[PDB]
């Protein structure tokens, strides 16, 4: 149920990220959704050991489902790109990206 | 003149941007800086179009993102509205929320070498964009679309709306443009060949510049004064003498007849336009040559970027606020 | 329920794919799981239009959950690497990879 | 001799591997080929370690994957067991299911320039690996680990287990090794400087080779014969005359005293070792110079790879099967 909801958001996230391949807004939206994916699923500790945490995955996805206004810090590997952005905004961007692929 | 009391003037923060570990470091120092009018932000651009934002007097990093393809070159200018930040590059205009969330992207064929933009007669709903090219474009900021294309005989390095659109050409003249029709109301000969900086209030224009652009015979030399124009009565005023050579200028947002004048060594004069005899003098300690300058909406924050990639914020040690 | 099961496999798949970073077997296993992800979520038609199909996602994930012996064709973008491999084998590889990250 | 009836001999399939769109194309033609002993597969290696498998006489693509880092160089040899395929490179030994699913990976410090491997006295549970280096390694195929390291004075280009481990040195001699202890039982002088190919049945060794390796004065020239050794009674036999110059040889898996001999132009003789007077002659049409050759377990499929990147399968038009 809530599991069904999470699963559906997972489908969308998987489909939109790392595909093959116009305007500059698209470039930023693609990067933001990739950094979001990394925030949820690729957390590491100091010294870069993988931090596996099912509760973290559930919590992030639950906040995405609820379009939480909570803001999160998304950073590129090289620390050059930094977004401070709400789950609400990420949710809207995800749904739009998925929708545009269906066209 | 009168020196500044250190209890009123000190270095409050500093950041390297782009720093050595930034992808644009190789391309040079900051291309422009500007105080936001909300959220205590200072924005800094790179020579390849990265925008970085920093919070408060200590310049705590906030957000950072590239606003056009890096082959487009420098981030030329910022503008600020309630919904987000507008970014200008030579080939495009970009708007994003301060979060970095994209709002719109305009990459019009007539955008060949844009250099400047300003608001117009419509508050923050519309901008004029121009540059070293013979077309100008009018953009609806709400819809994120070009609504008009205009011919221009003069090419522009700066645009700013106050009472009128004050338009600095790349030849050192200032055109005063009707903000509704964009027709030239008056042309003012400010400097001989170039304008390095322009600011304006509803009552004044002030510029920095020089008599010749750079050649292998002659470096571009700045003038020992700020040029001043009376916007209320549409006539030139006496220049403000500035022996250290005037590189940048901003009108003080609270002291309405006062200009803030900066030389390349970071020497600053706060000078009343109506009588220059009383001006406060202070010094900053830039590592390199000062390249850019801005003042916050409250007047309390002064920012300076140098050619060694540093941006500094100076002001009073007593709890300063950039806006509100 | 089955939704819960699918969601859990999604977590594992997301976590193991496109991370940061010994032996050569590891290289092949990482590639295989990435190509599997592409088989499930990045199908395109001739002319490369995205083929969105929730039933395809559900069917693939259901077969993974059941360790189906059905074999699928996984190919790299350049067509150089080609695997013909069962869901059963992919499931085993996924669970092992996820397990190894927890160590 | 006797020509072959076209109803018994025709080109059944062909594939370019690596083809021009393959990442290893630039590095050259196939490095080795071998018929699997199951699933109707032919395996082809590239100069950078890609393995490609192909089904049936028409060489329908099956699986393909790189079996070592591409800087390791050529895929040197295949071996086949029930669980999967064993792949040898200069620096490592790799085992994977025919699907491409990894089984194990061994990258031992003493693997400096491996060239050859064979089974030993333990069926398919154990292999011996060696090369142009003075160490050999024994590997447990079930556990995927080195179980023994052995010194060797002779460096090897080929190894194959039949009655004994027949070991071709890079000097043109063949060592006959006890399969249990790996001690040399007998040394056979096959060719002057190199062996280009070796095959063996329980009763024979056959080799192709020449008197001198390549220099700028002299290309390596192949001998006008196949060298033959009696494994049953441990003595040399009369060579098989082969005027087209013998480049490759395989024992026929069903006609037990018969060898299949191939020259670089793709001319093939099927010749009884015990009396060469009766041999069947046929021709193939390779685009380039033939570099590799193998025969299937049934004897029905003949494969040839050329220096133009083609691999061909020849045989009877009448429903051939590679194994079983």
């Amino acid at each position: 149920l809530e599991n069904g909801r999470i699963a559906r958001l997972m489908f969308k996230l998987s489909v939109v990220n790392e595909r093959g391949d116009h305007n500059w807004s698209e470039t930023g939206e693609r990067l933001l959704l990739k950094l979001f994916r990394d925030y949820v699923f690729h957390q590491v500790d100091a010294d870069g050991k993988a931090r596996l945490d099912t509760n973290h995955y559930l919590n992030c996805l639950s906040k995405l489902d609820a379009s939480s206004e909570e803001q999160i810090l998304l950073t590129s590997r090289d620390n050059a790109t930094v977004f401070v952005v709400s789950y609400r905004s990420i949710r809207q961007m995800l749904d739009r990206a998925y929708g545009e692929l269906g066209k | 003149p009168h020196m500044m009391d250190s209890r009123d003037w000190t270095q409050l923060g500093c950041v390297a941007y782009p720093s050595p570990i930034h992808p644009d470091y190789h391309a040079g120092p900051a291309s422009t800086i500007a105080f936001d009018n909300q959220d205590e932000l200072l924005w800094i651009g790179t020579q390849k179009g990265f925008a970085g934002s920093f919070i408060g007097r200590e310049l705590k990093r906030f957000t950072a993102f590239r606003i056009h393809p890096e082959t487009d070159g420098p981030l030329r200018q910022f503008l600020f509205v309630d919904k987000g930040v507008i970014f200008l590059g030579s080939r495009s205009v970009y708007m994003a929320a301060r979060s970095g969330v994209p709002i719109w992207s305009i990459r019009h064929e007539s955008m060949q070498d844009l250099r400047a933009m300003s608001f117009t007669s419509k508050g923050t709903s519309e901008i004029l964009v121009a540059g070293w090219q013979n077309k100008m474009l009018v953009i609806d900021v709400n819809k994120g679309e070009v609504v008009k294309e205009l011919p221009t005989q003069d090419q522009y390095s700066f645009l700013k709306m106050s009472r009128y659109i004050c338009a600095a050409t790349n030849k050192g003249t200032v055109n005063i443009l009707d903000p509704i029709t964009f027709t030239i109301k008056k042309q003012w000969q400010a400097h001989g060949a170039f304008i390095n900086d322009l600011d304006t209030s509803n009552d004044f224009i002030v510029t920095c510049g020089g008599s010749h652009r750079q050649t292998h015979n002659t470096p571009a030399i700045l003038d020992p004064y700020v040029k001043v124009f009376d916007l209320k009565n549409m006539s030139a005023m006496n220049p403000v003498p500035f022996a250290p050579l005037a590189a940048h200028v901003r009108m003080h947002p609270r002291m309405l007849t006062t200009a803030i004048v900066v030389n390349q060594a970071g020497q600053i004069h706060v000078t009343d336009l109506l009588n220059p005899s009383n001006s406060q003098v202070c010094y900053t300690q830039p590592q390199g040559v000062v390249l850019h300058f801005d003042v916050s909406r409250t007047g309390e924050g002064k920012a300076l970027a140098d050619n060694k990639h540093n941006t500094y914020v100076w002001g009073s040690p007593n709890k300063i606020q950039f806006t509100e």
